[PDB]
DNA sequence: AGACAAAACGACGCGTCGTTTTGTCTCGGCTCCCCGACATTCTC
């Protein structure tokens, strides 16, 4: 009925146990298998290997083990930079999320889910920002 | 003694250009550029320019935007008639609860498609109106014509029941909504012309033929009687066509000074002029002494099969769908008390006008009559003011500062030439150009008639009261006769003379009841500006009413004098009328000149005149005019140019030559040009491209500097109109700033013409290299017809010629199958001296001696002349045999669109209409989306549908050209039973079965083709085919309709790769290109379906090189050392179609012979164009060929390290 | 050895690139601005 999508921050509240609420709405989060982008899981492997300095091996398995088991990546689009030229010209964003927008939008995303990304909002009136931890 | 030459030949669309540094006193010199650009258009605009016929897209584009608007215009009377019927509660619930009322006021709900008569209850239709069609059926068997008819005639009985009976509210409804649909034929103006305007459409039965005795041509006219009682106007000659023969007439009576009817003829045809269908109508409706709508409610009853809508009725006068609308509303607003309540009156008007109290105010007096009427369903807008188009004067200007701190010019408007003042200004210009010869020995017999002001003053008065003038008036004036003296001009020719003041004197003598002393100048300026200004026939007699109450002048033959008017004609003189104010003056002589009357600054200038001191603003010249104007007095009677002078300084319009400096100045010109501002567009886009070629040839071999060129040749080969208009605008560069180079064009310029080009062409050998190139083709050709007739061997040259026979010989020209000639010509034109184009325009010599240097300097010895260097014709072989073609793309698919719209604004407190921008964004396509003509989709069970393809059916008219086949292609099963039985009983000849007679005949006896069993006429069938239909759009019935792509809109091909190697192909149509184009994608996907990665997108007129077998090109580049045999490789798109694309080779325009289905041959197969190659390998191009990107000039682009380099430098 | 791999197989439909062939919105009125070309006269 909707394509829904995640971003990096389901991702990380999910990984951590200090906010155990958070963690929980992330991990239900996760149960529906909602898509998600590659730039999402480069950005996963980016803070986990330098905000938390985890080895190698063990994130690749992680990474391995949730694209196998847990969330359906999404085939890189060819058109995700001139769409996010485009929606650069309308929306301020960090540009990285103006390209995980555009990838979510580009593989026909209705939902998308985050914190840092103004919810409610509506993008190119075709997806929506949802904060889903309220 | 070294020269930069320019060489242009411009054609209908192909601009020539080539580039030489010539040193002709030392038999030196070299070729630097040669080019052709080709701007593409079918040869349909080619044919059809020479004669005319609407050739312009932006006619077609107005076309189309007048029938939206006009759309538009009755949707919004729809809208507005829905506003005001639900306010006074007349549309019924079913129908109102799904009409918009608040948010889009008076549309409908989105996604329904109401009707006012059909009531759905839980997915069944009913019809609500019982009772009158219950009358009307009462009515059709009283008539006894049957007892089953459609519901939806019960409209026609209501408007007939309407006149003179209660109806109630919901009916009155649906036949104001009616009338919104048929409004009728109207003109703006009315004009009502002669009284009686006979105009009577009849039919005449000729009686016999008297033999006028009338010898004409060696044969002898004959004149016509009508049985009636009339004579033809015209004689005849031809007998058999006009012996007793029902012949229908338009016929116009005018009543004659005399007291008769002058009476005139013109032949017409019933069912084929519009004007006769027309009258005939009138004439049928009016017999019939009642309401339109009950005349075809009579008509539907004697005839229930008749066909009302563009058969019975199709354009009416709108008088005839007011007065009924009108008689209705006044009868039925007797019974409804709707129509009386001032208070939902009011709230109409309120509602419709919330925002503007004055027309509030205006409508409160009227009524519901009004309203309906003279507001909403007949309002028709006034034409749009085209004032602002006019001219202004050369001279006038004023000078104001806007808010952004600049100084900026406005113009002055010309004055209208009907206007008094500007008839003083002309027709003294006509007194002082007068002048009179004698008959006898032709002498300047004036100075005796005119030496004195009385005379002219004398020869003012006399003319100023008449309306023209002429030989005779101008002759008897001076007591002089027709057979001692003349004037200078046409002997019977008349000029203007004051046509508005006598036409004026003479309405105002026929008023009477008033002195003969009203009439002055003023007065005479103030009547001219109310005839001139106020156009429209109620204002005009409102203006004249009341100009009749506050001038002491009875109303009583004021007004009917001064109704028959006719409209000034429509033209304005060349000056404004403050110049012209400032001029008369000066040229005033007599009593009617005073000194006073000169303002301060002509004043000034004759104080200097007079005085003889020294001013900046005064010439030399002046002083040598002025001579003569020692005094004050001296100031009496001065002509155009000495008026004109004094008052502004300027000897005419003197020039001012100018000179560019560099392609700033170049690209400043373009950059400001305007659009529409040459005859027609073909020769602006030649003008246009013609500059951009010349600024790109100047950036890349000159850098812009100065006088790069040191001279310019300009040729043409109707077209005439560029010979003079871009000579004068390439003088900028070439001019001489010396004072040596003055006049309308630089005298580096050298227009030539065909025969200096085509003798160098036959001198110097540049026909004979021109057929060496084209000979393969010719070659081709043979091979491909297996004879030998399209090569001719000689023996003078001893080698082949190419050759077409005879009967393939209609227009064809060895030149003209070639984009290059152009170059070439551009070519032979530019080595051209001034010197070999004035031996050849003047070879006439008076004398061998004096011409024999030029003979012996350019022409070897009178045989041959002398090529400009030794290599030229080497130099020129090598040039032709490697140019490429530049050809101009319009790949416009979107582009962005302004929209302002009037509209209600509230600023400082107060509503004021003002133009409002539209917001958000919105896009306008610049291509036909699709094709016209619209099908709709059919599932027949009895045909099998491929994958991928639906069948679509609509319907054409049943005719001649219906044979088994086609016959087989109708959908309705029935109607190939009885249509197939028809085409047996005629001997299987649909030409004899299905002629009008035939398709009559089967219709009045359907039953011997129907095995006796009923049916109804066929005239149309519904037949289908199979193939791929898009819908038009998503939404109301759009969905509903398929269409076509339009011509020339296939405009991307794309051409991807899978890993392992293999190409694919596919055509994005415009529709994705469009929504692509919207989201700022690119406008062909980058990777298909399967993940293949894109090559790139071809375009119509795109450049691709092909290479050979044996080359393997996948990281080439290196495109600076194309070659004869590389440039030989290289072919242009032309159209494409699913995943084929069609290829020309670069070099050719027309082709040796096209393709004829009869014989079956032609230079490129039926098609005119290959998916292939034409040499002997025969590879397919699109699997092989690599995209290549030209300049105008025609040189390759391709990315270089300082490229690369650049790309991200500019962001650095 | 028995049960997997795959080749036949008799079916129709499909599809075959190569080529040619077929189809393609239509007329009516009127107003009012601008420019162009060719005619004649006068003046710089
Ligand atoms: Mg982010």
């Amino acid at each position: 009925l909707d394509k829904i999508a995640i971003d990096t921050n389901i991702l990380l509240y999910a990984y951590d146990n200090r906010d155990l609420d958070k963690q929980d709405r992330a991990v239900e989060i996760l149960l529906k298998k909602p898509f998600v982008t590659q730039l999402v899981v480069f950005e996963f492997i980016k803070v986990l290997e330098r905000r938390f300095k985890m080895d190698k091996k063990e994130i690749t398995k992680l990474t391995i083990k949730l694209l196998k088991e847990v969330i359906i990546p999404l085939s890189l689009h060819r058109d995700i930079y001139n769409y996010s030229q485009f929606l650069l010209q309308r929306y301020n964003f960090g540009l990285s999320d103006i390209l995980v927008l555009s990838d979510s939008i580009l593989n026909n995303c209705t939902i998308l889910l985050s914190e840092d990304m103004c919810n409610g909002m509506i993008v190119d009136k075709k997806l929506k920002i949802v904060n889903p931890f309220l | 003694m070294i020269k930069n030459i320019l060489g242009l030949a411009l054609g209908t669309n192909s601009i020539g250009w080539a580039l030489v540094k010539q040193d002709f006193e030392n038999k030196q010199g070299e070729i630097l550029g040669m080019g052709s650009r080709i701007i593409p258009m079918s040869q349909d605009i080619l044919g059809d320019f020479g004669k005319g016929n609407s050739v312009s897209q932006t006619a077609e584009r107005t076309k189309y935007r007048s029938v939206r608007r006009l759309r538009e215009r009755f949707l919004l009377r729809r809208e507005r008639l829905h506003r005001v019927l639900y306010i006074l509660n007349f549309l019924p619930e079913h129908y109102a609860s799904q009409i918009d009322f608040e948010k889009r006021l008076g549309k409908f709900k989105v996604e329904t498609e109401p009707k006012l008569v059909w009531k759905n209850t839980d997915g069944q239709f009913s019809f609500l109106f019982q009772n009158s069609f219950n009358e009307m059926l009462e009515d059709f068997k009283a008539a006894g014509q049957e007892l089953k008819i459609p519901y939806d005639w019960t409209i026609y009985h209501l408007r007939k029941k309407a006149i003179s009976q209660k109806i109630e509210k919901e009916e009155l409804a649906w036949i104001l909504l009616n009338f919104n649909h048929k409004r009728g034929y109207y003109q703006l103006r009315g004009e009502d012309f002669e009284e009686e305007k006979d105009k009577t459409f009849v039919r005449l039965k000729v009686d016999r033929i008297v033999d006028s005795g009338e010898n004409v041509k060696g044969k002898i006219l004959y004149d016509v009687y009508f049985e009636n009682g009339w004579k033809y106007d015209k004689q005849v000659v031809k007998t058999e066509d006009w012996v007793d023969r029902t012949k229908e007439f338009i016929v116009s009576e005018s009543i004659l000074k005399n007291g008769e009817t002058k009476r005139t003829f013109k032949a017409v045809d019933s069912e084929k002029d519009w004007i006769a269908i027309k009258t005939k109508t009138e004439q049928e409706i009016e017999h019939s002494h009642k309401t339109v709508g009950t005349y075809i409610y009579e008509t539907l009853l004697q005839n229930p099969k008749q066909k009302i809508k563009g058969k019975l009725v199709r354009t009416i006068e709108r008088k005839f769908y007011k007065e009924e609308l009108r008689q209705i509303l006044e009868k039925q607003k007797e019974f409804h008390q709707e129509l009386q309540s001032d208070d939902l009156y009011n709230d109409c008007i309120r509602e419709l006008y919330r925002n503007n109290e004055v027309h509030q105010l205006t409508l409160r007096k009227k009524d519901f009559v009004h309203l309906f009427m003279e507001d909403i369903i007949f309002y028709q807008r006034p034409l749009r003011s085209q004032k602002s188009s006019v001219s202004n004067c050369t001279l006038e200007f004023r000078k104001y500062k806007g808010e952004n701190g600049a100084e900026h010019t406005q113009y002055l408007k010309a004055i209208p030439k009907s206007n008094p003042y500007y008839q003083e200004f002309r027709l003294w210009q006509w007194i002082f150009n007068l002048n009179l010869y004698t008959k006898d020995n032709d002498e300047n017999v004036t100075k005796v008639f005119l030496n004195t002001t009385q005379d002219f003053e004398n020869l003012f008065e006399f003319l100023n009261t008449r309306k023209e003038v002429d030989q005779k008036a101008l002759l008897k004036h001076f007591k002089l006769n027709e057979k001692t003296h003349r004037w200078n001009f046409v002997e019977d020719k008349k000029y203007p003379c004051n046509e508005t003041k006598t036409m004026i004197s003479s309405r105002l003598d026929k008023v009477e009841n008033i002195s003969d002393d009203f009439l002055t100048r003023d007065i005479e300026q103030k009547i001219w500006h109310i005839i001139y200004s106020v156009n429209d026939k109620v204002e005009y007699e409102k203006a004249l009413k009341s100009f009749a109450r506050k001038h002491h002048l009875d109303e009583s033959s004021f007004f009917e004098a001064f109704r028959k008017f006719p409209p000034f004609k429509s033209e304005y003189g060349s000056f404004s009328e403050k110049a012209i104010k400032k001029l008369l003056p000066l040229m005033r002589l007599g009593k009617y000149w005073n000194y006073a009357e000169i303002d301060k600054y002509s004043r000034e200038r004759i104080q200097k005149i007079i005085t003889g001191e020294y001013d900046e603003n005064i010439k030399d010249k002046v002083r040598e005019k002025s001579v003569h104007l020692t005094i004050e007095n001296d100031f009496q009677g001065l002509q155009l140019w000495l008026a004109q002078y004094i008052v502004y300084g300027r000897h005419s319009e003197a020039s001012m030559i100018g000179k560019w400096n560099s392609a700033n100045d170049l690209e400043v010109f373009l950059k400001d040009f305007k659009q529409h501002s040459l005859r027609n567009p073909i020769v602006e886009q030649v003008i246009t491209e013609t500059l951009r070629v010349v600024k790109d040839i100047w950036l890349k071999y000159g850098n812009g500097t100065k006088d790069f060129f040191n001279e310019i040749h300009i040729e043409l080969g109707d077209t005439r109109y560029i010979s003079k208009y871009i000579s004068g605008i390439l003088s900028n560069i070439v001019r001489v700033e010396d004072g040596s180079d003055e006049g309308v064009n630089s005298k580096n310029i050298v227009p030539g013409n065909g025969k200096i080009t085509t003798q160098l062409k036959q001198d110097w050998g540049l026909n004979d290299v021109w057929n060496d190139l084209i000979l393969p083709r010719f070659e081709r050709m043979n091979q491909l017809t297996n004879s030998k007739d399209f090569t001719a061997w000689n023996e003078n040259h001893q080698k082949f010629l190419p050759t077409v026979p005879i009967e393939f010989s209609k227009g064809f020209s060895k030149k003209r199958i070639d984009h290059r000639h152009h170059a070439l010509d551009a070519l032979v034109i530019a080595c051209a001296t001034t010197d070999h184009v004035n031996l050849l325009n003047n070879q006439s010599a008076k004398s061998d001696t004096k011409r024999y240097d030029l003979k012996k300097k350019l022409m070897k010895f009178p045989k041959q002349f002398l090529k400009p260097w030794e290599k030229f014709t080497v130099d020129a072989k090598h040039n032709l045999e490697s140019i490429i073609v530049s050809f101009k793309q319009n790949l416009r698919v979107i582009n962005k669109a302004t929209n302002y719209y009037e509209k209600y604004v509230e600023k400082d407190g107060t509503k004021n209409k003002e133009r409002v921008e539209q917001a958000g964004t919105n896009w306008a396509i610049r291509k036909p989306m699709h094709k016209d003509t619209v099908s709709g989709k059919v599932d027949l069970p009895w045909v099998k549908v491929p994958k991928g393809k639906i069948l679509t059916a609509t319907r054409k008219s049943l005719d001649s050209s219906f044979d088994l086949k086609s016959i087989g292609s109708i959908t309705d099963t029935g109607i190939q039973k009885i249509l197939k039985n028809y085409l047996a009983f005629k001997d299987g000849n649909p030409e004899l079965a299905f002629s009008p007679e035939g398709i009559d005949d089967l219709n009045k006896n359907i039953e011997k083709y129907n095995d006796g069993k009923p049916h109804q006429p066929i005239n149309k069938v519904r037949v289908f085919e199979l193939g791929s239909k898009f819908q038009v759009g998503q939404t109301g019935n759009k969905k509903g309709k398929y269409v076509e792509a339009a011509k020339g809109t296939n405009l991307f091909f794309a051409v991807y790769e899978d890993e392992k190697g293999k190409r694919s192909y596919e055509t994005i149509p415009l529709n994705e290109v469009i929504e692509r184009q919207k989201q700022g994608l690119t406008s062909v996907p980058l990777e298909n379906e399967k993940g293949s990665r894109l090559l790139f997108d071809l375009s119509p007129n795109d450049l691709v090189y092909v290479p050979e077998i044996d080359e393997n090109i996948d990281s080439n580049f290196v495109f600076s050392n194309l070659n004869k045999e590389k440039i030989s490789r290289i072919y242009k798109v032309e159209k494409t179609s699913g995943t084929e694309c069609y290829f020309v080779r670069q070099d050719i325009a027309y082709l040796i012979k096209q393709y004829d289905a009869k014989t079956k041959i032609g230079e490129l197969e039926s098609q005119n164009k290959l998916q292939v190659t034409m040499t002997d390998d025969r590879i397919r191009i699109t699997d092989t060929c690599v995209k290549i990107n030209c300049d105008r000039l025609g040189n390759i682009n391709f990315i270089t390290k300082e490229k690369i380099k650049q790309i991200f430098n500019e962001f650095r």
